RNA sequence: CGAAGGUGUGCUGUGAGGCAUGCUGGAGGUAUCAGAAGUGCGAAUGCUGACAUAAGUAACGAUAAAGCGGGUGAAAAGCCCGCUCGCCGGAAGACCAAGGGUUCCUGUCCAACGUUAAUCGGGGCAGGGUGAGUCGACCCCUAAGGCGAGGCCGAAAGGCGUAGUCGAUGGGAAACAGGUUAAUAUUCCUGUACUUGGUGUUACUGCGAAGGGGGGACGGAGAAGGCUAUGUUGGCCGGGCGACGGUUGUCCCGGUUUAAGCGUGUAGGCUGGUUUUCCAGGCAAAUCCGGAAAAUCAAGGCUGAGGCGUGAUGACGAGGCACUACGGUGCUGAAGCAACAAAUGCCCUGCUUCCAGGAAAAGCCUCUAAGCAUCAGGUAACAUCAAAUCGUACCCCAAACCG
RNA sequence: AGGACCGAACCGACUAAUGUCGAAAAAUUAGCGGAUGACUUGUGGCUGGGGGUGAAAGGCCAAUCAAACCGGGAGAUAGCU
RNA sequence: UAAGGUGAUAUGAACCGUUAUAACCGGCGAUUUCCGAAUGGGGAAACCCAGUGUGUUUCGACACACUAUCAUUAACUGAAUCCAUAGGUUAAUGAGGCGAACCGGGGGAACUGAAACAUCUAAGUACCCCGAGGAAAAGAAAUCAACCGAGAUUCCCCCAGUAGCGGCGAGCGAACGGGGAGCAGCCCAGAGCCUGAAUCAGUGUGUGUGUUAGUGGAAGCGUCUGGAAAGGCGCGCGAUACAGGGUGACAGCCCCGUACACAAAAAUGCACAUGCUGUGAGCUCGAUGAGUAGGGCGGGACACGUGGUAUCCUGUCUGAAUA
């Protein structure tokens, strides 16, 4: 219904290079 | 955990008080565009 | 009860203004509050009275 | 001169209560609310005039209205100020 | 003497 | 609603 | 004697569709032929609402901990009362400031709120509650800094800044003890005090400033002495001698408290006083400050915790007695001393040392210019009057503040 | 005497575990460093975005910083999905 | 106007009025707390603290009024030096602030386009600032034209995506001339003759019209269905009124209205006539705007980017003739 705030990096920093 | 609202009602008026915006033209202004939209309150009043 | 007191002089205008704020102005408020007051439309009747001769005390003292 | 008009605006109603009563009965003192300004020297004066009593001494004190929650709404009573007076041995009312 | 309006449904029990 | 009388009361320590 | 819409059924066209009708619906709809489009939705990690899934699953927020009896109630592990158990005790206790803004107390209710129930609550509704000459704000003074008449500068807006005027986180007059409310008290009551001004009376007298001088007025560290808060023990007073052995005894339990103010002036600290004369210094003057001379005595003066008297043959006081809407109310009331230890608190903005050399202004004291000196004004005593306005509930290491 | 030593309050965050739809948008538990100083802290001020401040990391400037936030130019432009 | 009313949520209680001062509507008046340009000083807006002058119950203490800044004018005072000036005080007049757009002026982007990008474009746009008005600005040729002629400015349609400008790229883009709306011309730089002599602005009177309250306003009944008809059926009437709204389903004839005809004690805008105040008609002669025009340098505006570049404006340095 309404859109979240805090919004944090929901992706992990872990680069597979 | 210090939060970045730390509420004092001098450091409030002073800043953003009503004789705060009329001090400066800019203030005058602010107060201007909030009267034409109509808002209940014109500032932070104590 | 307008123009019963338009006629007379200041004099009489202070006191009769005196008289209606004194008494059944004053006593009605008092009765009021203490619940012995049955009739609450005085309480507006005086009020207005007071009114009347305010304003012809205006019209007549100075201008 | 408008001291004695003045003096008929200042007194507005008796205060009712269990605080009320026994403050009268022990210490020969009436509560009674007053105008919002009603300086201590009007609330004398007035009492003197109009109750033809003889008094001792004032405490005034401001109550803040409370906030009530009507229906859908919200609202706020109105401030106002009660006064404590001392009578002297001589009481009438 | 004070008129109260109805309530919504989920009203207190008055 | 707004109050606006945040007087200070220090009672004596 | 039933429009749109909704929901079924039966016919019909190669299609998007159309037609008739059952039930709900309740008052609008629109043939044919032309005209104009916000004219057709399954997707855009589309937008809004509603409702599923995982799933009756994880979780129910510090592992300080609960047990039982009685009461109320429709219902009690959570509410009330009682008896045990456990936890904090430089705090998880008692106070504030800031910040909240009625959360405080009583009555009543359990829908929602409380991560469960709830009779309970910081929840709902109603009522009640904040009492000041002495507390604080206000007010007088000023720091950083802000604003800033004229003024200087700048295309305009505006920037800077003098005189001024604001600005507490600082300086400036004054109250303590006991009692009382369901909720306020250094505010109410009892007792005993204190401070600053106006007016009036009496006796003396030169008064008089934004001007001069003094004072206010200030660092860090360190050490000792004198103390007090407070504690421990003895004595004294009241009570007890005791369900498992002993306990009238050097035994056990409780109490043994009292302020501000006023008078005295101490431990300690500081400084030499008094008289006379003179001086282009203190942007003018000066009896004041500073400086220079002499005579004289050797003391004086200032500051100062605590103690001691009064305050007080008062208050408080263990306990006992009489009634309890059985929560509590009323009455009565003995002793109330000494010794020892002792602070981070007071004497002490002191003293001794060190280099980094440690606010301002007013209140107050004091000296005069202009002006007036039969006045006015000032000093001393007494009487009277005034001290307004605003905050005062409650939380305040927290369930009430910021998250 | 000491940017002296040990060590509480106070300030900081070296290690480990727990916690990662947590009690918490960086915490808890057990250890750990400073703790009379280049210390720490309350209250109030001043510095404003190509600027501030920085015992200097491109750090910090309201949970956002190799150029903060809000409104406007603005329906910027997108040979791309 | 009136037989109803005391605003609404919102009932109640207590009352007013019904033939006229109940209530309601309109004009003109009175009251009009505190904050806000805020204006006595200050301030955290709705708060704190004053001075002076006028009148009063216990001295107590009260009520009212005034007291901001700036500009102009007048008076009185008044330094460094005689005079003087600066400065100071007092009184009067005006301004201050707010407000959606439109108007003029002072400043002035970037994104974007050019398939990059710097000239250019976007664009004198957004935005900031100043000033005034009901409109503003501009405006009576040192203008065009072509040697034929038109005669202020402004706006619309053509001319015309034309002539030109342009890394001659992207783009920008006139004028002359024609057709319309509307038309109005004057004054000072100066003396004389004649002097209300027209036209204007401000204050009275009178006519007309309009605004601010309002008044009258035509004409339908019976049966059927139905909770109820305004519907169906049958027969009528009004219409300078079937525009609308309401009323138990769809009303010209039930109600409010509508066409139409009237209405103003008081205040007002507009167009006229009649008074007062102030500048001011007509004729002769003369005069007829100088640091200006123009020029050098640097920029800007004209479609026109310095190009062969006319014309206008300006920062800087120069500088005529005057009929």
């Amino acid at each position: 219904n309404n859109r979240p705030v805090y919004i944090p990096r929901p992706r992990p920093p872990h680069p597979r290079l | 955990m210090k939060r970045t609202f730390q509420p004092s009602v001098l450091k409030r008026n002073r800043s953003h008080g009503f004789r705060a915006r009329m001090a400066t033209k800019n203030g005058r202004q602010v107060l201007a565009r909030r009267r034409a939209k109509g808002r209940a309150r014109l500032t932070v009043s104590k | 009860m307008k123009a019963k007191e338009l006629r007379e002089k200041s004099v009489e205008e202070l006191n009769t203004e005196l008289l209606n704020l004194l008494r059944e102005q004053f006593n009605l408020r008092m009765q009021a509050a203490s619940g012995q007051l049955q009739q609450s439309h005085l309480l507006k009747q005086v009020r207005r009275d007071v009114a009347r001769v305010k304003t012809l005390l205006n019209e007549k003292a100075g201008a | 001169m408008i001291r004695e008009e003045r003096l008929l605006k200042v007194l507005r109603a008796p205060h009712v209560s269990e605080k009320a009563s026994t403050a009268m009965e022990k210490s020969n003192t009436i509560v009674l609310k007053v105008a919002k300004d009603a300086t201590k020297a009007e609330i004398k004066a007035a009492v003197q005039k109009l109750f033809e009593v003889e008094v001792e001494v004032v405490n005034t004190l401001v109550v803040k209205g409370k906030v009530k929650r009507h229906g859908q709404r919200i609202g706020r009573r109105s401030d106002w100020k009660k006064a404590y007076v001392t009578l002297k041995e001589g009481q009438n009312l």
